[PDB]
């Protein structure tokens, strides 16, 4: 028998607009500013646009199968001297220029590319606030596919074994271009590195087809697994 | 059994009737062992708090030719976690006929000091014990196997919410 | 009595409670008439059975590709560049009344698979697409250590429900338990369900079919057949030139 | 699906038709508040489970004595020197197709049960109240012929209903059959049956349960469990101060 | 007269001018049907009195702990999870006109006593819940330095008012003054106080009850016996489960 309760109790915080409104860290891209020379300095870092780099914010995506919202990037850009003995540096300026599927990728830090005139590019000023950005939903499908149960060729009779080949899960439906970051400060008499992480906040969220979420450890862009298959401990099956 | 398929699977019997629980654990839906990996202690691995009635589904997987009666109890906390069938059936309870229907449905009601309890196992927020005992046995005629196995399933009723959004500890990277 | 076609069958679940449907006209990509041969196609097809033994892990199917060599279904599926439809999947499993054991049967949006490599995402196609006969899954992981000529497979882990997640929580897919005390078939209604209206039958698999012993088959004494029995529905096809002659083996 | 407090149970005979029932103002006779406790009593508790064998005679209860030490309902009744109750009895006893026997439940108001001894009404306070294990019928009348230390126990004989009346006559009371082939439970629903409204419940047993044999139990092969789930009904008590303590053994 | 069940008792101060009441339908938390004794429990219990000397520094109980062990409230307050419960304290206390001292009988919600050693928070559960001996204040602060056997016990200091806080100020809590030459009594009627609707009763102690000699005891010549009567009111309890028994010393 039970009595008569007033519910009071909202799900407002787990809307899925609340399971995703957090800006997540999906990637700590490095740079380094310094003597073009040097040859062990990356004056200019080139990362692919992922949510599959980092796992919490991976797993929270992959409760579902299919997606669609807004994306919001925000950039925190942490630098350091590297040694002691060569003097100092004034504040510096990163260019972050978002390369789209297609459009040249650079090649040295001070190259053409970075006149960025149709890549979408924020120079960020060391000590500012986090840089940010908003994306629309930009998928050329309907929705983003977080699994894809197929290939982006299907290899013909006749065809030698090399060709035809395609990735088991790869398709273009995730191909979202790079970014392409560089100090673009010329260099002070001593080395500077910095990292730029990368923090990603869905916004305005539809999710399709409930997934169970990933149970062991991630091992590459797939649902591939080699460790960690023993999740569940031990415990008494009359043992409270 | 852990980490195998045979986790899933709870053997009954028909052996002569015993008080002794088929099957115990305690109400944690986010931090007992046996619920956490559930869908349910998934998504509350998540928040922070949670509150409301939870649903423990049991189905009877023998043959048509088994028989018995079980009994499903609920002791919320505060005593000793129940022994025996004497003081399980103190608690809510519901005696299962396994001839009739092949699944029985339990409900666990919200009951609470607190309007919410934390995710993680908590003296304060203790949510109580679940125990399974057989009411009668379990009876089988000739040429028909004499173990089989019960499924358990868990879910939340539409009174349950989560509260504070939190990371979870299922899910780590290393370097 | 469910009819399709000229076939019949003699508990149903439809997946997400939505009816397989065409593509409206709002939402239809492609702008050639499409081709929906409706009966000729969308009717059930039997695929070969497999048999439930007391050690049996479980067994998987993909769709459209288990449907590939089913007449003119098949036909049309590789005579188009992009295919769509729903499916009706009957699994049916009988067994005396003294017999005991469950299947789960879960119909799985984009039932990727994990590889059996240390290289990513390395199963190839020939594998990822075995046609009737399905695969199989296994109690456990078994990493393929051969360099020169590796296998290239799934090994899809039963209690890992194939990719890395708990199989216990497998039934938030759209699903039926077959318990043999209880009933002898399951029917699941799987709309088409993808992230575009229509797609390339051949390159992408819509649906996963798997099939898990939730409880071992046991007899006091023992074998059971599974027989699927698959219907295509709402056919759409579009792109039609040669045909497409995917390698195998 | 029956529901009394926090306790359920998933044929049914209301005895002489009346379903349990408070005091009425009217028949009240005590004129102090009384104590009605509702779920925290009225609620099912589980006996101990007996054993049917092809030699069982029968099984006796007293109500309430059967519930006296069965939490709040039990400290109730032995804190109030005023009790009343009705009784939802259920009886439950499953076997297999394969086996066949029948069991008379029968609930008999002042169930007085003969003695053992050739003095007249000398069965003992501690044998006449055997709380939740009950008795059990014989199958004849053995007089206890120890002088020093006499039983001074019941000696039931089975059909002579334990009280030098024919069994097949009991049915005059309100019964139930489990019949093995047909069913496995029995629900008796028993209102408060005395000549007053309201009496002690240590003093005095209002309902007496008799289960007998009507056919033996057989299997082709045999025991079987019997489990008695009594729930108090409309509970009321009056007269509270210290508890009671019977004398025991 | 104040007359609560079948306990009668022939200057009165509502706790914040709030009488104790039932839990409303829109503060309910716990689902099931709560149990409601009323009169059984809801009724006047003497503790064991205490005496009142020259020298006495002052006494306390906790609240529901001073009456664990009355009759069918404690019953229901160690069947249940959760309990809730107002009080009425009556604190009797009679002396010659020729008497004199005064006492200040303090109701405190969640009265927190300190502790005797260097650990905190380290008084064990049998000490802070000594039950209807209560406890007594000090005169004044002693470390227990017994490393292998610590007391683990209150050492609640009179001027301290045992938690750390003057005495003096007590009276911003509900309170009474026994003046021996105005008055012999004190009523306290003390709502239902927590931060929640309803709590574990073993678990947590909501109301203590300090009583301070504000006045020392003289005579011309002496002791005088303080005598507590409580009534739990307004008593709900939800559930129900097997007894619980607390480790005791
Ligand atoms: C000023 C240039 C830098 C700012 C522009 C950043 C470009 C971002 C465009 C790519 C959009 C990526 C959206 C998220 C990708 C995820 O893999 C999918 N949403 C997965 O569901």
């Amino acid at each position: 028998q039970t009595r008569h309760v007033i519910q009071k109790r909202t799900r407002s915080e787990s809307t899925v607009e609340s399971f995703f409104a957090r800006g997540a860290c999906v990637a700590i891209i490095e740079v380094d500013n310094d003597a073009p020379t040097k040859r062990a300095s990356k004056l200019f870092s080139v990362w692919k646009i992922t949510y599959k780099d980092t796992v919490q914010l991976r797993r929270k995506l992959e409760f579902f199968t299919y997606s669609r919202f807004d994306m919001e990037l925000t950039f925190v850009v942490t630098s350091n001297y590297t040694d002691a003995n060569n003097g100092h540096a004034l504040n510096q300026v990163y260019q972050i220029m978002f390369i789209p599927p297609g459009a040249p990728i650079p090649g040295k830090w001070n190259d053409y590319t970075w006149q960025t005139s149709s890549n979408p590019s924020v120079f960020y000023t060391y000590g500012a606030p986090p840089a940010r950005i908003s994306v629309p939903y930009v998928g050329i499908a309907n929705a983003y596919s977080h699994f894809y149960d197929g290939f982006a060729k299907v290899p013909l009779a006749g065809q030698a074994s090399t060709e035809g080949d395609s990735l088991y899960g790869a398709a273009s439906l995730n191909d979202f271009g790079s970014l392409a970051v560089r100090v673009v400060n010329d260099h002070n008499p001593t080395k500077l590195t910095s990292k730029i992480r990368v923090y990603m906040k869905p916004k305005h969220v539809r999710v399709w087809c409930p997934r169970p979420p990933r149970a062991v450890p991630y091992y590459g862009p797939g649902v591939d697994y080699k460790d960690g298959l023993a999740p569940l401990p031990e415990k008494g099956l009359t043992t409270y | 059994r852990k980490n195998t398929m045979d986790m899933y699977r709870v053997e009954l019997n028909d052996a002569a009737h015993s008080d002794t629980p088929i099957l115990c654990f305690s109400l944690s839906p986010a931090s007992d062992p046996r619920l956490a990996h559930t869908m349910l202690g998934e998504i509350l691995n998540y928040y922070t708090h949670w509150a409301g009635s939870l649903k423990f589904t049991f189905l009877f997987c023998g043959s048509m030719m088994a028989t018995g009666k079980l009994l499903v109890s609920y002791a919320p906390p505060g005593a000793e976690a129940p022994k025996s069938r004497k003081e399980a059936m103190l608690g809510t309870h519901v005696i299962w006929d396994i001839g009739l229907q092949s699944s029985c449905t339990m409900v666990v009601p919200w009951i609470s000091n607190t309007t919410y309890r934390l995710t993680i196992n908590d003296s304060f927020t203790e949510g109580g014990y679940i125990s399974m005992f057989y009411q009668t046995r379990v009876v089988v005629p000739l040429s028909t196997p004499r173990k089989m196995d019960i499924l358990g399933f868990v879910s939340a009723c539409n009174d349950f919410s989560v509260r504070l959004l939190r990371d979870t500890t299922h899910i780590s990277q290393e370097a | 009595q469910l009819t399709l076609g000229n076939s019949t069958i003699t508990n149903s679940v439809v997946a997400y409670g939505r009816w397989p449907e065409y593509i409206k006209d709002s939402e239809a990509n492609p702008v050639d008439q499409p081709t929906e041969p409706d009966v000729a196609a969308c009717r059930f097809y039997t695929l070969d059975t497999v048999t439930w033994r007391k050690e049996s892990r479980g067994w998987w199917w993909k769709l459209p590709d288990a449907l590939k060599d089913m007449g003119l279904f098949g036909q049309n599926m590789f005579y188009h560049y992009l295919g769509r439809a729903g499916y009706t999947v009957h699994v049916q499993c009988n067994a005396s009344k003294f017999h005991q054991g469950a299947l789960g049967v879960f119909a799985v949006p984009e039932m990727c698979l994990a590889g059996d490599s240390t290289t990513h995402m390395f199963t190839k196609y020939e594998n990822a697409n075995p046609g009737e006969k399905g695969g199989e899954f296994k109690g456990s992981f078994t990493l393929d250590t051969n360099a020169t000529n590796p296998a290239r497979n799934f090994c899809p882990v039963d209690y890992l429900f194939g990719s890395g997640v708990l199989a216990g929580n497998a039934f938030v897919y759209p699903h039926q338990i077959i318990n043999l005390r209880t009933n002898n078939c399951a029917t699941l209604v799987l709309p088409y369900v993808n992230s575009l209206s229509i797609d390339s039958m051949t390159k992408h698999n819509n649906w996963g079919i798997a099939i898990l012993p939730l409880a071992p088959l046991d007899f006091a004494t023992t074998e059971i057949p599974i027989t699927l029995t698959i219907a295509p529905m709402c056919c759409e096809f579009n792109g039609l030139r040669n045909i497409t002659v995917p390698r195998t083996q």
